[PDB]
């Protein structure tokens, strides 16, 4: 069948802006209609990976199945969350994409971070990420309590480090800092691992699917 | 915050090489994330893009420009310059250089400038730079016209340009209509400032221009009298 | 090789007025167009980023909006600072480039100019040429017809005019016309007169003088 993602561009739905959850659900979709322009897309600025690829590997779908690959409640016990920007509002308040999470300081510090993923579930699972740039160094500070800042996300397919390049950027739906979005397929038995000292947008849903109408 | 400055020769002569420099304070050339530009406008026209370059030397020109373009950094001085070459009239123009920050979800990389100085004009001619002379517009001896009278300084024959003019050494600014120069049939240029006043001020109050011609060091103020 | 066609080139609104500048570039360029302000002798601005995003400093009145082929940036509540030349700028393509612009003026009511000649100083009498110069002071609209006569004859090809940019306060233009002659010419005649009409006198107003006679 066809997956229909209303006001919404394929990042809004995939990355879960705020605006883009009312839509209808599937498991399964042999295309993709979408809007020439969505307007509901990437709330936060930034700039998104190898995005008409995942357009395309996600066009026709066979299995689709949300997962909390890292629980939020429950999986970082050092950190805290943003509780939202401005940017990415739903009814009148300051939200965020339902798919990563925001994690910043607690406690007047950001403790190293190092999480993995086994995925044994028996069909890929989609990973989807980003990296924060702040504007400014008193930004980079004041959320992650150092000047500079390491992300690395490592598999057997997927392999890279990321660093933060603090910098004002023309303001884009008001912000001058950049979220940069990545993703990768994890196959059956393969392990991700995230490992940050600041600057990571974690996973919070991955999606075990099965690409191909097949 | 960034200010960035141009400096750069107000006169060249044709078939000799452009130079320019943009002196950038409050950030450094050194970055990876921030590309810089020169941007020109013809007298008379728009904005024409020359070119952007990064620190990683990653550059990239007009192709109008063919190959008389080059940019470079200097990272002991915090600046950046452009050289251009075999310069015709054509290349006569306001010189403007701009930071803008890498930013591929919205830009194409090093083509959106989004913070420029505020420009230096270059003239390109043979001619030879030349101060002016400057005369007095007296007011009239015909007064209490309106209750006002109007009175001013011609400053006339100069190259090139430009030519700044202030009145009572700021003091007088209300008032004040300092034109555009025009290009005389001479290949010189005139222009005149002029100032309205009470005519009940004529015989009281003091009313000096003074003139300001860089390129030719003249720096003159003359005491505008009336007739 | 993209070509931006900016409409209108040049137009006159009145405070409070909403306007609108238009750019169609020659092809699709998705969002990436960009709108400056420009003031004479001033360093441009950058008010809209990617088609609609306000920048820091640039009061809410600004608004940016269209995609692809058609660009549109709307000042809503026009003020006296809005006073300026208005430029798109394609960021899609290697050779960035920009419309040609479009000038922005206010529309006021009538004002007559008062009128005022000069005669050529004695310094400069000295040097062999005699300027005399007539000016127009404070008036609206731009247009304004100036005819020098020397003995009741008119002349023509012997004199230039230049005229302000409209006045912050009074958006009022002021407009000089030089008439050169040699020294002796000069001395050969008695009358010098300069004769203007504009739409705010009801009948053309001449101010003269005669050489020698102050
Ligand atoms: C979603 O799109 C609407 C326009 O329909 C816009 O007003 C809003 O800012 C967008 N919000 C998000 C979170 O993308
Ligand atoms: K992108
Ligand atoms: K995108
Ligand atoms: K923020
Ligand atoms: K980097
Ligand atoms: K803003
Ligand atoms: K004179
Ligand atoms: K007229």
């Amino acid at each position: 069948a066809p997956l229909q993602l209303g006001n919404c561009s394929v990042a809004g739905w995939i990355l879960g802006n705020p605006e883009c959850e009312l839509l209808i659900s599937r498991e399964s979709w042999s295309y993709i209609v979408e809007k020439p322009n969505p307007e509901n897309g990437t709330c936060f600025p930034g700039h998104f990976a190898d995005y008409e690829e995942l357009r395309e590997q996600l066009s026709s779908v066979s299995s689709f199945e949300r997962f909390e690959i890292f629980p939020k409640e429950s999986s970082w016990p050092n950190h805290e969350a943003s509780l939202g920007v401005s940017s990415c509002s739903h009814n009148g308040e300051s939200s965020f994409y339902k798919n990563l999470l925001w994690l910043i300081g607690k406690n007047s510090t950001y403790p190293n971070l190092s999480k993995s993923y086994a995925n044994n579930k028996e069909k890929e699972v989609l990973v989807l990420w980003g990296v924060h740039h702040p504007p400014d160094a008193a930004e980079q500070t004041k959320l992650y309590h150092k000047p500079t800042a390491y992300v690395s996300v490592v598999s057997s397919h997927y392999s890279r480090k990321f660093t933060p390049r603090i910098a004002t950027r023309s303001k884009v739906r008001g912000q001058s800092g950049r979220i940069n979005y990545y993703w990768t397929l994890l196959e059956p038995g393969d392990t991700i691992i995230f490992e940050a000292n600041g600057n990571l947008i974690a996973p919070r849903y991955a999606f075990a699917l099965s690409r191909g109408s097949g | 915050q960034v200010q960035l400055e141009e400096s750069g020769p107000g006169l060249v002569k044709p078939s000799e090489t452009l130079s320019l420099t943009c002196s950038v304070s409050g950030v450094s050339v050194t970055s990876d994330i921030y590309y810089w530009t020169w941007i020109r406008q013809p007298p008379g026209k728009g904005l024409e893009w020359i070119g952007y370059i990064f620190y990683n030397g990653d550059t990239n020109y007009n192709p109008s420009l063919k190959s008389r373009v080059t940019m470079s950094i200097d990272t002991s001085k915090n600046e950046f310059s452009l050289r251009l070459t075999s310069v015709t009239a054509a290349d006569t123009a306001v010189y403007f250089c701009a930071r803008g920050t890498e930013d591929l979800g919205y830009c194409s990389s090093g083509s959106c400038p989004n913070h420029w100085g505020q420009g230096t004009l270059v003239t390109v001619s043979s001619a030879s730079t030349k101060g002016p002379s400057v005369f007095p517009l007296a007011p009239s001896s015909k007064s209490t016209s309106g209750g006002t009278a109007a009175l001013g300084c011609l400053v006339k024959d100069y190259f090139p340009e430009p030519v700044t003019v202030s009145w009572n050494s700021g003091a007088l600014t209300s008032g004040v209509h300092t034109f555009p120069a025009v290009l005389q049939s001479s290949g010189l240029y005139s222009l005149s400032s002029v100032v309205t006043v009470p005519s009940s001020s004529l015989g009281t109050q003091t009313y000096i221009c003074n003139v300001n011609h860089k390129p030719s060091n003249t720096k003159v103020d003359k005491r505008v009298e009336p007739k | 090789d993209i070509v931006m066609t900016q409409s209108p080139s040049s137009l006159s609104a009145s405070i409070g007025d909403r306007v609108t500048i238009t750019c169609r570039p020659s092809q699709n360029i998705r969002s990436f167009l960009n709108w400056f302000q420009h003031k004479p002798g001033k360093a441009p601005k950058l008010l809209i980023y990617a088609a609609s995003n306000l920048q820091s400093g640039v009061p809410s009145r600004f608004s940016g909006s269209g995609s692809g082929t058609e660009f549109t940036l709307t000042i809503r509540s026009l003020q006296p600072e809005d006073f300026a030349t208005y430029y798109c700028q394609q960021s899609y393509n290697t050779p960035p480039t920009f419309g040609q612009g479009t000038k922005v003026e206010i529309k006021r009511t009538v004002a007559a100019p008062s009128v005022f000649i000069f005669p050529p100083s004695d310094e400069q009498l000295k040097s062999g040429t005699a300027s005399v110069v007539c000016l127009l002071n404070n008036f609206y609209p731009r247009e304004a017809k100036v005819q020098w006569k020397v003995d009741n004859a008119l002349q023509s090809g012997n004199s230039q005019e230049s005229v302000t940019e409209q006045d912050s306060k009074d958006s009022t233009y002021s407009l000089s016309s030089t008439l050169t002659l040699s020294k002796a010419d000069y001395e050969k005649h008695k009358v010098y007169a300069c004769e203007v009409t504009h739409q705010g006198l009801s009948s053309p107003v001449t101010k003269s003088f005669n050489r020698g006679e102050c």
